[PDB]
RNA sequence: CACAGGUGGUCAGGUAGAGAAUACCAAGGCGCUUGAGAGAACUCGGGUGAAUCCACCCGAGACUCAGUGAAAUUGAACUCGCUGUGAAGAUGCAGUGUACCCGCGGCAAGACGGACGGCUCAUCACAUCCUGGGGCUGAAGUAGGUCCCAAGGGUAUGGCUGUUCGCCAUUUAAAGUGGUACGCGAGCUGGGUUUAGAACGUCGUGAGACAGUUCGGUCCCUAUCUGCCGUGGGCGCUGGAGAACUGAGGGGGGCUGCUCCUAGUACGAGAGGACCGGAGUGGACGCAUCACUGGUGUUCGGGUUGUCAUGCCAAUGGCACUGCCCGGUAGCUAAAUGCGGAAGAGAUAAGUGCUGAAAGCAUCUAAGCACGAAACUUGCCCCGAGAUGAGUUCUCCCUGACCCUUUAAGGGUCCUGAAGGAACGUUGAAGACGACGACGUUGAUAGGCCGGGUGUGUAAGCGCAGCGAUGCGUUGAGCUAACCGGUACUAAUGAACCGUGAGGCUUAACCU
RNA sequence: GUGAAGAGGGAAACAACCCAGACCGCCAGCUAAGGUCCCAAAGUCAUGGUUAAGUGGGAAACGCGGAAGAU
RNA sequence: AGGACCGAACCGACUAAUGUUGAAAAAUUAGCGGAUGACUUGUGGCUGGGGGUGAAAGGCCAAUCAAACCGGGAGAUAGCU
RNA sequence: CCCGGCGAGGGGAGUGAAAAAGAACCUGAAACCGUGUACGUACAAGCAGUGGGAGCACGCUUAGGCGUGUGACUGCGUACC
């Protein structure tokens, strides 16, 4: 502990943990437009660029795991068709922040997007 | 007599011909360049200053390129000093290997003890304090093997600090 | 109090279920009154934009926990130690020493915090005891009494007496003796008294009390400063600033068993029997590490029971302690060890000594003049110039102008804005909060990606066999958070604030 | 006799020890106890003596010794 | 048929902890005990203060009992701060 | 009328003798909370006061040494019932 730990501690259940970074990739990957705080986006940002990476290749088994860690049919339907030739040629770096000015000294807020978002 | 200062990158195992594990410490020892030399007319007293590493120029203030460059020499990441033992004096700008520890069989390693968070009494002795950010001295070490080329310095056991630390290796005043 | 506490009857479904119990679901109700903010009027310096009328945001002063806000207490506080006196341990009396001002996190030498009694491992003496190791006592054994690093502050029966109790008897692992208000009645309790009800009666004008009666019974509060440890904001070391060290002072530990030969040598008639501490070999404790020897590692894989869902299977996700187990990445620990407590030196009590008397002897000393015990200090590991006596060394920068007065450690205005720091982001092996290391387009600081490493185990699909289960090649496959070397694919942009503009007075030495 | 009901000065401090009974004011001088190296105001004054142990600056009985005192 | 056994709701505070200006002027949490009997509960009524009640703790009688509240005796009281 | 949020609140103009009378509304001190004026305080030990005492800004006899606020230092100083 406190030496070469990745990840903040973010009190929680893991399984409630688990729910938020599935429900804020899905809204991610739906909208590609998120409004949340700095901490928040870069857990959101660390959780979905794996999936997208995944994504990028077409098969069943990519498939099935981008189902099985998002639970949403529509989702991967939008996936592997849309967002994988969009991020084909294009290795990380599928996300990006932006800062959207301000709280300052309570919690910073910020707005997490694709590279792109549209085109 | 004087001692070189080394990084610490990790530490193994290393086996012998009689089939014997014996604990190393991977350390890497840049050549030492002396930056300034102490006399007793002028400072009050013999010492030499040694500079190690390489930093880029955007972050070095101004005062330290003009301190390095009176010396006529590349700016590192620190300095060091040693207390000379009476021996032959060392010039400014001399570089000095590691072959100084290749004949001695017996160092002394100073570190920096890692980080750590407050200790309740039985932890520390078995009083509440600060941990770590600490020194840390360990003497009767002897060299296992050294390398000219590589510039790697093995010793027995483990050394203070974690990867990426600043260790300075003295000869064993101890005998 | 919209309280967390209490309120009588009826409606009583599905799955695995003997069950209205257990776990999830049908219809229905909820995600809880702390977890989380805008730009906060106004004021300053700026850059950006069509050439008066100005518009945008930063770096700041001005709110901050998105906050109302109570708590016993409080004569006034600028609230140090030691020694002596004192209605008796003096923060306040006399003498002496130390300490920059104001905060934060822990430990209480103790504040006589505040409103009798013993249960007390942390600094103390007797064997102290929130359950480490021991040494002695012609100890018959167990056991007492004597001693060490030490304070089980929850507990026996009893004589002197009042019971746990102040002296002690049997004590076992203690039933225990005071220092500190016996550390706390800011813990407990009465177990006998003045005090929970009886209770012989008392000293006592009376108050006040009877450590005297036989049984006794219900005892309150949310760290105020202060001492120690660590860490912060301001200021000063005299022009400012960045680094590296000397050093007045201060911090804690010097434990202990065996053997090899040295040498069965010396000494010693014989018996007897070392100095040798020359080298290695154990245990208690301290620093440090995870490659090796065990755990955790609710962030990783696999197996499995019930249940809901993906329209069904295969296969997955949510719940049942992480639903229950096999493990296990990095990290954190000990159940593992590299080192340590040196060697040596000074002065030492006792003791051992070169020449040597006073007082033709003697003698450790009178004259010349030397060693030495686990005692003391260096030597081993250190911090430290807030040491105001404010150190030493190296380096970088400012080389302007004008006006006025109460004419000097003077004041004011335009311009300049150096080195350095802070402001913000990535952040860490730094972290409660501060603070500190590295980077910010002149880049691997963080995220992801590439290939590898560790871990886990034969993922799904396909065709065959078995008329079920299931197996075969696909396949040492799939996945892998924290590990390794690169990749700018993404985020740290151009920047802006403080900080200056030649540095006071007197004196000695150099050309004027 | 003091305090009780009296200030002030000295004994380093102090209520009972010594001097001393304050009507008030004035930047004046002289005494008592106690001092005249400093702290702190006053002779480092003069003569005759004891003292080598800091006895002074804490001690009984007893043959200079007796003599061991409080973080 | 069990002052029978295990085990829900339910009942008792028997034990430990939470607090002693508390969430409550005696409550909460975790175990323990009964769980067809001397059981419990919804509602209505009676037993009244030198008294009632009391499977005898002199328990309880409106958060109080070795004799409760209100107005008068009483602006009371010997002694005392 | 303007700012403010099309509220509350505030600033102007007007009425009002007066708004130093605005519905919290005559006169308006203290304990307490902030800002400005002048001074002491970051090497300095105890009932925090009493005399001496250099300065810091201003008005005075227009110096000739006085007063409005402070004491770095120094002799003394164990609050009241």
């Amino acid at each position: 502990m406190r030496h070469r730990k990745s990840g903040r501690q973010l009190n929680r259940n893991s399984s409630h943990r688990q729910a938020m970074f599935r429900n804020m990739a899905g809204s991610l990957v739906r909208h590609e437009i998120i409004k949340t705080t700095l901490p928040k986006a870069k857990e959101l940002r660390r959780v979905v660029e794996p999936l997208i990476t995944l994504a990028k290749t077409d098969s069943v088994a990519n498939r099935r795991l981008a189902f099985a860690r998002t639970r949403d049919n529509e989702i991967v339907a939008k996936l592997f068709n849309e967002l994988g030739p969009r991020f084909a040629s294009r290795a990380g770096g599928y996300t990006r922040i932006l800062k959207c000015g301000f709280a300052g000294d309570n919690a910073p807020m910020a707005y997490i997007e694709l590279v792109d978002r549209s085109e | 007599m004087i001692g070189l200062v080394g990084k610490k990158v990790g530490m193994t195992r290393i086996f012998t011909e009689d089939g014997v594990s014996i604990p190393v410490t991977v350390i890497e020892v840049e050549a030492n360049r002396v930056t300034q030399v102490k006399d007793l007319a002028n400072d009050g007293y013999r010492a030499i200053q040694v500079t190690t590493g390489a930093k880029k120029a955007n972050r070095v203030t101004k005062p330290e390129a003009g301190h390095f460059a009176k010396a006529g020499v590349e700016a590192g990441r620190g300095l060091w000093e040693f207390r000379l033992a009476e021996g032959e004096e060392f010039t400014v700008g001399q570089s000095i290997s590691v072959e100084l520890f290749a004949d001695v069989k017996k160092v002394d390693v100073t570190g920096t003890s890692k980080g750590k968070g407050f200790a309740g009494t039985v932890k520390r002795w078995n009083m509440a304090g600060q941990m770590g950010n600490e020194r840390v001295t360990v003497q009767s070490l002897d060299v296992v093997r050294v390398d000219a080329e590589r510039n790697l310095l093995l010793v027995k056991g483990a050394v203070p600090g974690a990867t990426g630390s600043d260790l300075i290796v003295k000869p064993a005043v101890k005998a």
